[PDB]
C-alpha cells in the first residue's frame, strides 16, 4: 500500500549541505501530513520538523533552527528537507513518517505518526569513503548433516554502512543470517552472510553476492566457488 | 516539554507490564505511543489512550490519569520485545517531544546453545595480503559471550580484534569475530582454530591444518 | 512566500460571500472582476495560492508592479483575474515558540517565471567564487527569514494572504454561482425560471 | 551632587513615537550604568531597559522588545530612550536610575540602582490637551487665630498632570498643602494649594501662583486679591 | 524570574517587621532591596543582604537563606511607612525582575482630627460660568472619610462630584471635594455650605449666606 | 534584539561620526506622523542571535 521510499544520504564533511527526498506512493499527497524524525543508533529517536497536508511548517526542534529548512512539493508527491552546516551530532537515521488523520479544518493541533519508512544513514565526519572488498568464502567439504555447508561474502574496508546484499535479483527471502558490521578500530566495517547452501549437485543458487554501496558506488558481480 | 520513561522494564510472560510516561501537567493533552522492533521500522500501537489502530490486537491498552500514562500490555510474549516510545505534542513550544524508550524484555526464556561456524580464508586472496580470517557463531538467547581466539594452537589476543557486541535478530542474539594478525602466511602449522566460550559449556571447532 | 501551496478545486458551488465574514481589517481588492459580479461568470478551475507575505508589500502584489517580495517569490502576469484576501492573524501565528517557522527568499540569478515555484536547496552564488556548500564570504543562504514576536507594530504582524486564479478553458459547466431561489408561489400567471427555461 | 534631570514627556496619541532624555550631572558619564524603569500609578515599578558604562544594551522586558530602543551618548552626558508604537498600557512614570558600582571588567553581571530621579509622566490616550484655568481664591476675612486665613489657586480643566505650582520664583518652601488632582468623570483634573497667609499688612507674599504645564505651555501670572 | 511579595504587612512600632521575597531557586544570586516614600523618589536600602549604603542607619538589615530573603527592619517608626521593593537579576532571561511591593504601615498610631477649610468662589468668575466651588480639608491620620455636601441647607448629592480618595502626605491622609451643580447663581439663599463626616465626631463649617 | 543595525539613510554618514536618531525614516514624499505604515518604517532593522 503506502510506500514511503526515501532517497538522499551518505558521507558528507562537517559544514556542507545535502538534499533529502521522500517520494510518496500509495496515498494522496494532498491530505496527509508527513514529518521528518531522526534516530541515533541505539539512542532513541528525535523529531526534526514536519509539514501539514498543505504547504505549512509546523516548527523545528531546539537544535535545528536556522540550519534546517523543510519544503513540500504536492506536484511531484515528494517531501524535501534541506540541511545546512552539519555537525558531528547530526549522524542518525532520518525517517519519513506520515500522519493518520486527514487534518480537517476546525480541530486541535495533534499530530501522530501512522506509516513509517526505512530511513537513510546520513553520516557526517571527516573520513573518506572506501571501496568494499567482496570475497568468495569457501564452502568447505565438511558434510555431516544435509545443509551443514555454507558460503557467503566477506565485504570489508568501508566507512559508511548503507550495505544491502543480494543473491540472484533481490529475492530468495529464505534463511540468510546477515551479521551486523563492526568498527575495527580504524573506522572501517565488515559484512558477512550465511545461507543454507544444501548439497551442491548443480541444483543450487547462482553463487552471486551483489553488494550495493551508495557512497562508494560499484557493482560487484563476483562468483563463489568451492 | 520533557517526558521521563523507565530505562528498562522486564516482566515474566505470565503477567502484564507497566510502562509509564510522566511530565509536568500532561493530563489533558493526547498521549500517543509507538513500538519499534530492533532493526525494523517503528509500528503503531494504542494511541490517544482510548483506541488502537487496525491490526493491533486487544492485548495492547493504554490509560492516562493526571500525570501518568500507562501502556498496559496484556499477555506479553517473546515476540513483543521491542523499544516502546511515548509521544506528546506540547503546543506551548510547537514541537514533538519524544523520550528515552523502554527496552521491554520478557524475563524467563529458555536457553539457546550457540553454534560456531568456521570460515577459512577464501581462495582468491592468497595472491594478495588481505588477512581477513572470520569466525562466525549462530544465534543464541543468552548474550554476553566472549569469543576466545586460539591462533596456532595457542592463546593469541594481542592482535587486532573486533569483538562486536551481541545484536538483536528474531529475539536471538548473535555476534562475530575477526582476528588474522598473521603475516598472511596463516598456513604455518598446528591448525589455527577458533573458540567460543559461553556461560557454562563451550563449543569448539577447528579447520584443516593447512 | 517562495513555497506557496496551490489547491485545485473541482466541480462545486462556490459561495463568494463568506470571504468577508472573518476578522476585520482585511482587503478584498480584485483585478479584472468585482465582488458584486463575482457570482455571474463561470470558471472551470480556481487555484488558491496561500503565502504569509506581510508589511508594505501587499500593494505591489499586482500585475506589472515589482518590489522586494513579488520579485523573486511570486510573479503575476498582466492577465490576473481574482481577488486577494490578506486578513491578519496575530493570535495563532506570532508566538515565541519559533521565529523561523516561516521563510523568505531574496534576489536570484534571474527573475522568477510568473506562476512558478522555485523550491531550491542550493546555496547562492555571487558569480565567481567556490562555494563548496559552506557559509563563507559571497556564498550565503538567500533564504533570509524574519521573526514573529507578539509585540511588533501593525506593519510587521503575520498576514495570511491567499490569491485566487480564475481560468477559462474548454471545459463543461463547472462552478458558477452559489444558487438563485425566489420562493416560488403558485397562484397566478407569473414568470418562471426552471434551470434555463425562461 | 548627582542631578539626573529628565526631559521629554507628555500626551501622545496611541501609535506615535517620542524621544526621552536624561541629562546627567554630578558624576562621570563614562563609568556608571544608567537604566530606565517605569512606575504605574499605585501599581509598582517595572524595568524597561538599561545600558552599561560603555555603549552596551543589557536587554529589555518581555513586552517592550522590538518597540523600544535605548541609546547612550557619552559625549553630551545624556541617556536616550526611543519608544515606538505606544499603547494604552504604557502610561507610567519612566525614571532614570543610575548604578552604584563602577562595573569593573572581570566580574559577574549584577546591577542595582543607587541614584534615582523624578521621571516624566508619559500619558498615551486619545484625548487632547486642555488649557489650565487658574483662579484667585478669595482669602476671606474670617480671622480667629493668627494665620487662619488662606489663599490659593483653582487650576482645573487639564487632561495631563505635569503640574508644578510656584509662588514667587520657585521658593518659599514653607507650609504649602498642594492637594492631589482628581478625575472629575470627564478626564480633566483640578489643582489647589493652601498657604499660611498671615495677617495681610503689606508684609506678605506677592500673591502670585505660577502654574507650568508642558503639554499645554502657557505662563499664567495672575495675582490674588482679597 | 518571578518574585512573590506579601501585599501588605503591618506591625506595631514596638517590634520588627517581616518582609520576604521568595522565588524558585533564588539562593545564590544577589538580592537587592529598595524603599520608595509615597510621592518622593525611591531611596536605597540594605543591598546584597550583607551591607547597607551610606546614610541608612543600622536599623535596616537583610538576610537570605535558600529561597527567602528577609528585610528585617528594627524599631519601625511612623516615618518608615513606604513601599518596599526587592530586586533580582535572573541572568537566565537577561532582565531585571521586580515585584509587587509591600505597604508597610505602622499599626497603632494616634488619631488626628481633620480641619475643614471652606473656599468660596473667587471674584473674577461670576462674569463667566465656571461653577467650581471647592471644599478642602486638612491632614488626618484615620483615612476613609466621606465628605457630605449640604447645598442650599439641604442634602444635594445628585450633582457632579469628585470624591477623591485619601492620598499620602507626610504620613497624613488628605483629600478634597468639588460640587457646584448650581446654575452658577449659587448666591441664592440659605447659606450653601459643606460638611465633613469622619469616623466618630464630625466637623462643620459654612460660608457667608451670599 | 539586544543588538541593533541600521540601513540606508537620506545621505551617507560622515566619516567618524555617530548618527543616533529616533526619527522614523521618510521615503521622500509622504506623511509619516510617527506611525508604522507604507513607505514609512523604522530603518533600524535588527537581526537575531541564536
Amino acid at each position: 500500500e503506502v510506500q514511503l521510499v526515501e532517497s538522499g544520504g551518505g558521507l558528507v564533511q562537517p559544514g556542507r549541505s545535502l538534499r533529502l527526498s521522500c517520494a510518496a506512493s500509495g496515498f494522496t499527497f494532498d491530505d496527509y501530513a508527513i514529518h521528518w524524525v531522526r534516530q541515533a543508533p541505539g539512542k532513541g529517536l528525535e523529531w526534526v520538523s514536519g509539514i501539514t497536508w498543505n504547504s505549512g511548517t509546523i516548527g523545528y526542534a531546539d537544535s535545528v533552527k536556522g540550519r534546517f529548512t523543510i519544503s513540500r512539493d504536492n506536484a511531484k508527491n515528494s517531501l524535501y528537507l534541506q540541511m545546512n552546516s552539519l555537525r558531528a551530532e547530526d549522524t542518525a537515521l532520518y525517517y519519513c513518517a506520515k500522519h493518520h488523520q486527514i487534518a480537517v479544518a476546525g480541530d486541535a493541533e495533534d499530530y501522530y505518526f501512522d506509516y513509517w519508512g526505512q530511513g537513510t544513514l546520513v553520516t557526517v565526519s571527516s573520513a573518506s569513503t572506501k571501496g568494499p572488498s567482496v570475497f568468495p568464502l569457501a564452502p568447505s567439504s565438511k558434510s555431516t548433516s544435509g545443509g551443514t555447508a555454507a558460503l557467503g561474502c566477506l565485504v570489508k574496508d568501508y566507512f559508511p554502512e548503507p550495505v544491502t546484499v543480494s543473491w540472484n535479483s533481490g529475492a530468495l527471502t529464505s534463511g540468510v543470517h546477515t551479521f551486523p558490521a563492526v568498527l575495527q578500530s580504524s573506522g572501517l566495517y565488515s559484512l558477512s552472510s550465511v545461507v543454507t547452501v544444501p548439497s551442491s549437485s548443480l541444483g543450487t543458487q547462482t553463487y552471486i553476492c551483489n553488494v550495493n554501496h551508495k557512497p562508494s558506488n560499484t557493482k560487484v558481480d563476483k562468483k563463489v566457488e568451492p | 516539554y520533557e517526558l521521563t520513561q523507565p530505562p528498562s522494564v522486564s516482566v515474566a510472560p505470565g503477567q502484564t507490564a507497566r510502562i509509564t510516561c510522566g511530565g509536568n501537567n500532561i493530563g489533558s493533552k493526547s498521549v500517543h505511543w509507538y513500538q519499534q522492533k530492533p532493526g525494523q521500522a517503528p509500528v503503531l500501537v494504542v494511541y490517544d489512550d482510548s483506541d488502537r489502530p487496525s491490526g493491533i490486537p486487544e492485548r495492547f491498552s493504554g490509560s492516562n490519569s493526571g500525570n501518568t500514562a500507562t501502556l498496559t500490555i496484556s499477555r506479553v510474549e517473546a515476540g513483543d520485545e521491542a523499544d516502546y516510545y511515548c509521544q506528546v505534542w506540547d503546543s506551548r513550544s510547537d514541537r514533538v517531544v519524544f523520550g528515552g524508550g523502554t527496552k521491554l524484555t520478557a524475563l524467563g526464556q529458555p536457553k539457546a546453545a550457540p553454534s560456531v561456524t568456521l570460515f577459512p580464508p577464501s581462495s582468491e586472496e592468497l595472491q594478495a595480503n588481505k588477512a581477513t580470517l572470520v569466525c562466525l557463531i549462530s544465534d543464541f538467547y543468552p548474550g554476553a559471550v566472549t569469543v576466545a581466539w586460539k591462533a596456532d594452537s595457542s592463546p593469541v589476543k594481542a592482535g587486532v580484534e573486533t569483538t562486536t557486541p551481541s545484536k538483536q535478530s528474531n529475539n536471538k542474539y548473535a555476534a562475530s569475530s575477526y582476528l588474522s594478525l598473521t603475516p598472511e602466511q596463516w598456513k604455518s602449522h598446528r591448525s589455527y582454530s577458533c573458540q567460543v566460550t559461553h556461560e557454562g559449556s563451550t563449543v569448539e571447532k577447528t579447520v584443516a591444518p593447512t | 512566500v517562495y513555497a506557496w501551496n496551490r489547491k485545485r478545486i473541482s466541480n462545486c458551488v462556490a459561495d463568494y460571500s463568506v470571504l468577508y465574514n472573518l476578522a476585520p481589517f482585511f482587503t478584498f481588492k480584485c483585478y479584472g472582476v468585482s465582488p458584486t459580479k463575482l457570482n455571474d461568470l463561470c470558471f472551470t478551475n480556481v487555484y488558491a495560492d496561500s503565502f504569509v507575505i506581510r508589511g508594505d508589500e501587499v500593494r505591489q502584489i499586482a500585475p506589472g508592479q515589482t518590489g522586494n517580495i513579488a520579485d523573486y517569490n511570486y510573479k503575476l502576469p498582466d492577465d490576473f483575474t481574482g481577488c486577494v484576501i490578506a486578513w491578519n492573524s496575530n493570535k495563532l501565528d506570532s508566538k515565541v515558540s519559533g521565529n523561523y517557522n516561516y521563510l523568505y527568499r531574496l534576489f536570484r540569478k534571474s527573475n522568477l517565471k510568473p506562476f512558478e515555484r522555485d523550491i531550491s536547496t542550493e546555496i547562492y552564488q555571487a558569480g565567481n567564487k567556490p562555494c563548496n556548500g559552506v557559509a563563507g564570504f559571497n556564498c550565503y543562504f538567500p533564504l533570509r527569514s524574519y521573526s514573529f514576536r507578539p509585540t511588533y507594530g501593525v506593519g510587521h504582524q503575520p498576514y495570511r494572504v491567499v490569491v485566487l486564479s480564475f481560468e477559462l478553458l474548454h471545459a463543461p459547466a463547472t462552478v458558477c454561482g452559489p444558487k438563485k431561489s425566489t420562493n416560488l408561489v403558485k397562484n397566478k400567471c407569473v414568470n418562471f425560471n426552471f434551470n434555463g427555461l425562461k
